[PDB]
């Protein structure tokens, strides 16, 4: 249900 | 109201529990294994994995434990008796170069949910930090399960970006502490 992508994620790092 | 999308944390599909394993030979394997804290939202997630030290800068016999909320990161645990670890050897050389991006790999995997509908297979993931050699391993529930596994398997080896050459074996936790692959991707 909740997924996400990589480079979504990596985004909010800083 | 506000628009929840301008406060609002990103929510994760399972709340997930990091360990800690602190190699001492005066206490046994269940002693040394402690929990740092639990997180269920990705912004929360960052401000774990920001302020600990990376993989290749632990002692050896240090181990990083991911798992989900409920599950300990053992084979004794119901969730993962029945199920076996997705292993990955890398060598000596590998822990400056693929060590450190191999596991927020994998825990981008677990966190993101990327195996689809068999992202619930998944127990959680391990990364040993060992002289002779470093190994990341994702747990699976089920080693019965063959499709669950291997599509687990088949896009975990595509996430990292290893060659088709390299051969990476699923092994279950009952081979393991009695070894021999059941599946190879
Ligand atoms: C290592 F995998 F590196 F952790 S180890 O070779 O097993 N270290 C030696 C010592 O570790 C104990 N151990 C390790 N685990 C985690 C595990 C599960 C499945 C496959 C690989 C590692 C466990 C234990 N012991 C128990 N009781 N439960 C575990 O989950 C081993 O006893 C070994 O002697």
């Amino acid at each position: 249900k909740k997924r996400y992508d990589r480079e979504f994620l990596l985004g909010f790092q800083f | 109201v506000a628009n929840p999308e301008h406060y609002i944390k990103h929510p994760l599909q399972n709340r997930w529990a990091l360990w800690f394993f602190k190699n001492d030979k005066s206490k046994t394997w269940q002693a040394n294994l402690r929990l740092i804290s639990k997180f269920d939202t990705v912004e929360d997630f960052w401000a774990l994995y920001n302020h600990i030290q990376l993989s290749s800068n632990l002692m050896p016999g240090c181990d990083y434990s991911l798992f989900k909320d409920g599950i300990e990161p053992m084979w004794e645990d119901e969730k993962n008796k029945r199920g076996g670890r997705w292993l990955i050897t890398l060598n000596k050389q590998q822990r400056r170069s693929d060590l450190d991006r191999f596991w927020l790999e994998t825990l981008l995997c677990l966190i993101g949910e990327s195996f689809d509908d068999y992202s619930d297979d998944v127990c959680g993931a391990v990364v040993n930090v060992r002289a002779k050699g470093d190994k990341i391993a994702i747990w699976t529930t089920e080693c019965e399960n063959r499709e669950a596994v291997t599509h687990i398997g088949r896009v975990y080896k595509e996430r990292l970006g290893l060659p088709p050459k390299i051969v990476i074996g699923y092994q279950s936790h009952a081979d393991t502490a009695t070894t021999k692959n059941r599946f190879v991707v």
